[PDB]
């Protein structure tokens, strides 16, 4: 029986508009939303209905059966109080410290419970057609939905109940419920952490249907990354150059970096391929930085009033740097991305990676997922981001223009 | 004939009601049609007259068809629509000529009268409340209201193509074969059937329609359609007027851009460039702006591709969608799209909006991205392109550039102009060659700047500059650098700005310094930029 559902007091309903698809897509929707109408999950609506939630085609890992993907990002915000106060879940801060955290898919368990009547209307969905011949097919929820942040929240109560006979026998396992996923962790070894899992997976599926899959990921091997200075055998006037270019930029972050003691190997007008002799008298700048650099700095405390925000530099040769934070230059963390070069990988799929990656990386730290500045073209992204992508959730995002040395100082 | 179908259930938003807006008495010559219509329309149902306290009322007013004697009632139903709650917008967006699929027969049927034989919500009647006066302001009691979707109403499109695609279900089923197209008020019918085949199917669905008390009609292939002059075969835009004047204004040189757009899709060669570079300034309409001679050439250029007309073929979903991209001046580009060699699908045309110094590998970039998202909406599926660069040309680039980007299939075409990378840079610094710390700078009062150099080697210039931005400058500084050098240069500049302006390898910004700075590079062998914190 329905658990009323509010939107934000002086708010309004989403109204987005669909995306245009491919044909292909458009017929795997079409298969998708027959069965689902058939099952009862959904049903047709007419014009009374003024909103509208995008949806996508995506195909699940490892499988060719396409998935239906409704985007929520907004109907989100629009209930933000009622999955995040009246029913929050509460995010267990030691998820990441755990050797190994496997991700499991338990969306398929809110088709069960049956969606507020007052609500439905706000899940409102199209199937498009293409080159407009058509309408366009018309469908709203019957019950809660994935991807819409009010479906855990509402099914924690069952969640908690099929879980319980499970963090009794395991009191050492940590779950953590997000969106349409469990995150699982334990300090076993990989052998019995894949069994454990298979345990969960198989107690899941004794108490109704609540069948899963898997994706192993290492929270303990989530070290930092300080920046590197590159120490050689010569260095040319250039070469120094270039070293205070990033010495003197790696200041707005770390205090006791200072180069006016480097500043003074360059003294007038000198070639750029000069060798020139190294100065131990500065030396004392030098190695002191490069130490500076190693050890992260003061302060730095995650906000949790604010925002994540995640940045991405195209480092070129398949590898991408990445830095989440809240405030600019005081990184709550950063990492790097690496493709597999062949058969496939471009720009785009890469990125879409990354961004899954550090999106994963997010919830399990911090239960919030980031809001990224994606180095690329928003018509580019927007035609392809669905390509690669298998998260069931998806971030918010927005598109950057040319970082000054802020990609020569990550490399 | 009001329809036995079921009708939608309307509301009124949250806390509004309905409109109270007070009749203004007039002409009692009006207040004859008005009843003499009201009259007819009572009969038919379409309306029906209400207990005397109904709270609402809607003005009513009467206008006369000229040419035909027959008085028509309107219903400013504005307030209304105001209090009227929000539908799923009459999906707007008209299907491209080029996207439909051929057919041997294709009818077409103007369900006119046929949103005002339709059932309104019940509950919903009474705020459709109007009142028509009386000889003089004595007899208030001519009330009705509609029990169909009023005219010029909020929710009318809305409940009406839903009317109307609930009623046509149960006619495609039984005509798989066929496809129809609804759209405002205009139905389209196209099969493969024969020519007489077809003929026994538009009468089977006018029966159909007539069956739900929609009514039909008892012109040819060369279609009225908005913008499209319709064939038997082909597609086209309708015939084009471009003015000739003396005088124009900003108003006069919109609806000149705006008519030279709409030619595009089907005219390969449009231009804009000029003409639209002159509503530069601030919207001012009727603001007598002086021509240009490039304008002007322009203006002209367009005239004589416009000459003879152009036709667009259909839609093929047996063969491939092909796409080539033209580069012709510079910044504007043009691409056909198609699926047999010379006879297009449709054409257009791509152009750098803000141009702030880009390259020709990334707008011929941004046009295969422009065309990916146009077949897309079009055909449901995206293009193999042809395209005038070298598969190594793009991936030097590509490979190198910071932003991340993806082109779908993609084949050379060896057809000038080709796509260029005129220059390259050095890496890594030159040696043996001589090394300029340029740089520059202005009075943001004075707009006075100076633009030098000092060399490794002693030699030093310093330039006066007037009228010039500490930006101006700081390329002035670069410009000179590479004027007083050999054929391989080293540079260190304190200017991000400069650096990353030249990194990026534009080309002819028609911004004469910014030009100047190329043609130079292009001169030299090697040269090696390099950035210094300011000052
Ligand atoms: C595709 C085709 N083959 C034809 C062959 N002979 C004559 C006309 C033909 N057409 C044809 C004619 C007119 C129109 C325009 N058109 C109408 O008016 S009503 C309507 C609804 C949806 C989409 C388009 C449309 C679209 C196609």
């Amino acid at each position: 029986e329905t658990v009323p559902v509010k939107l934000k007091p002086g708010m309004d309903g989403p109204k987005v508009k669909q995306w245009p698809l491919t044909e292909e897509k458009i017929k795997a929707l079409v298969e998708i939303c027959t069965e689902m109408e058939k099952e009862g999950k959904i049903s047709k609506i007419g014009p009374e209905n003024p909103y509208n939630t995008p949806v996508f085609a995506i195909k699940k890992k490892d499988s060719t059966k396409w998935r239906k993907l409704v985007d929520f990002r907004e109907l989100n915000k629009r209930t933000q109080d009622f999955w995040e106060v009246q029913l929050g879940i509460p995010h267990p801060a030691g998820l990441k410290k755990k050797k190994s955290v496997t991700v499991l898919d338990v969306g398929d368990a809110y088709f069960s419970v049956p969606l507020d009547e007052d609500f439905r209307k706000y899940t409102a969905f199209t199937i498009p057609s293409i080159n407009n011949e058509t309408p366009g097919i018309r469908y709203q929820y019957n019950v809660l939905p994935q991807g819409w942040k009010g479906s855990p929240a509402i099914f924690q109560s069952s969640m908690t109940k099929i879980l319980e006979p499970f963090k009794k026998q395991n009191p050492d396992i940590v779950i953590y419920q997000y969106m349409d996923d469990l995150y699982v962790g334990s300090d076993l070894e990989i052998g019995q952490h894949r069994t454990k899992i298979e345990e969960l997976r198989q107690h899941l599926l004794r108490w109704g249907l609540t069948t899963p899959d898997g994706y192993e990921l290492h929270p303990d091997k989530w070290t930092v990354q300080p920046i590197v200075l590159p120490e050689k055998d010569s260095w040319t006037v250039n070469d120094i150059q270039k070293l205070v270019g990033k010495l003197n930029w790696a200041s707005q972050i770390y205090p006791g970096i200072k180069v006016r003691q480097l500043c003074k190997l360059l003294r007038g007008t000198k070639a750029l391929t000069e060798v020139i002799p190294l100065t131990e008298e500065a030396e004392l700048e030098l190695a002191e930085n490069r130490e500076i650099l190693k050890e992260p700095v003061h302060g730095v405390y995650y906000d949790p009033s604010k925002d994540l925000i995640a940045e991405i530099q195209k480092q070129g040769q398949g590898q991408w740097t990445y830095q989440i934070y809240q405030e600019p230059f005081k990184n709550l963390k950063t990492g790097k991305y690496a493709r597999m070069r062949g058969a496939h990988t471009n720009d785009v799929k890469q990125l879409t990676e990354a961004v899954q990656k550090i999106t994963t990386e997010s919830i399990v730290i911090w239960g919030k997922t980031p809001k990224f500045k994606l180095p690329i073209q928003k018509e580019t992204w927007e035609t392809w981001w669905t390509e690669y992508w298998q998260a069931t959730w998806i971030p918010e995002w927005e598109f950057v223009n040319t970082p000054p040395l802020v990609k020569l100082w990550y490399q | 004939p009001i329809s036995p179908i079921e009708t939608v259930p309307v509301k009124l938003k949250p806390g509004m009601d309905g409109p109270k807006v007070k009749q203004w008495p007039l002409t009692e010559e009006k207040i004859k049609a008005l009843v003499e219509i009201c009259t007819e329309m009572e009969k038919e149902g379409k309306i029906s007259k209400i207990g005397p306290e109904n709270p609402y009322n809607t003005p009513v007013f009467a206008i006369k068809k000229k040419d035909s004697t027959k008085w028509r009632k309107l219903v400013d139903f504005r307030e209304l629509n105001k209090r009227t709650q929000d539908f799923w917008e009459v999906q707007l967006g008209i299907p491209h000529p080029a996207g439909l699929k051929k057919k041997k027969s294709v009818t077409v049927l103007d369900v006119g009268d046929a949103y005002f034989s339709v059932p309104l919500d019940e509950d919903f009647r009474k705020y459709t409340a109007f009142t028509i006066p009386s000889i003089n302001n004595e007899t208030p009691g001519i009330r009705y209201q509609y029990n169909v979707l009023p005219q010029g109403w909020k929710g009318s499109p809305a409940i009406f193509q839903s009317s109307m695609t609930k009623i046509l279900e149960p006619f495609k089923k039984q005509n798989p074969d066929i496809v129809i197209y609804q759209y405002m008020d205009d139905l389209y019918v196209g099969s493969d059937l024969e020519i007489g085949q077809h003929r026994t199917k538009i009468e089977e669905l006018r029966q159909h329609l007539l069956r739900w008390g929609l009514t039909t009609p008892d012109k040819e292939p060369p279609f009225l359609w908005m913008g499209y002059e319709l064939h038997p075969d082909k597609w086209t835009v309708q015939p084009i007027v471009l003015p000739e004047k003396d005088s124009w204004t900003v108003n006069d040189i919109q609806k000149l851009v705006g008519k030279l757009n709409w030619a595009s899709q089907i005219y390969p060669g449009i231009k804009v460039r000029q003409l639209c570079k002159l509503l530069r300034g601030t919207k001012a309409l009727t603001e007598v702006i002086p021509l240009t001679e490039e304008a002007e050439l322009e203006l002209a250029e367009n005239r004589e591709i416009l000459k003879e007309p152009v036709h667009g073929v259909y839609y093929d979903p047996s063969k491939d969608l092909i796409a080539e991209i033209q580069k012709q001046g510079q910044g504007q580009w043009t691409y056909q799209i198609y699926q047999e060699p010379f006879k297009n699908l449709k054409t257009g045309k791509y152009a750098r909006m803000r141009g702030a110094h880009t390259n020709d590998v990334k707008q011929l970039t941004e046009a295969v991205q422009k065309i990916t998202t146009e077949s897309i909406v079009i055909w449901g599926k995206t293009p193999k392109f042809k395209l005038p660069i070298q598969k190594e040309t793009w991936e030097t680039w590509w490979t190198e550039y910071w932003q991340a980007t993806w082109i779908p299939e993609w084949e050379f075409v060896n057809t000038p102009p080709l796509v260029k990378l005129w220059y390259q840079l050095e890496k890594e610094p030159i040696v043996g060659a001589e090394t300029f710390y340029v740089d520059g700078a202005a009075n943001r009062e004075t707009k006075l700047g100076k633009a030098g150099y000092v060399t490794n080697k002693g030699r030093q210039k310093v330039v006066p500059l007037t009228n010039t931005t500490n930006q101006k400058t700081e390329l002035q500084a670069i410009y000179l650098a590479l004027q007083d050098s050999g054929l391989e240069v080293n540079i260190v500049t304190d200017s991000q700005y400069a650096l990353g302006i030249i990194q990026a390898q534009p080309d002819k910004s028609e911004s004469e310094l910014v030009n100047q700075i190329i043609e130079q590079l292009i001169k030299k062998e090697k040269v090696y930029l390099a950035w210094v914190p300011a000052h």
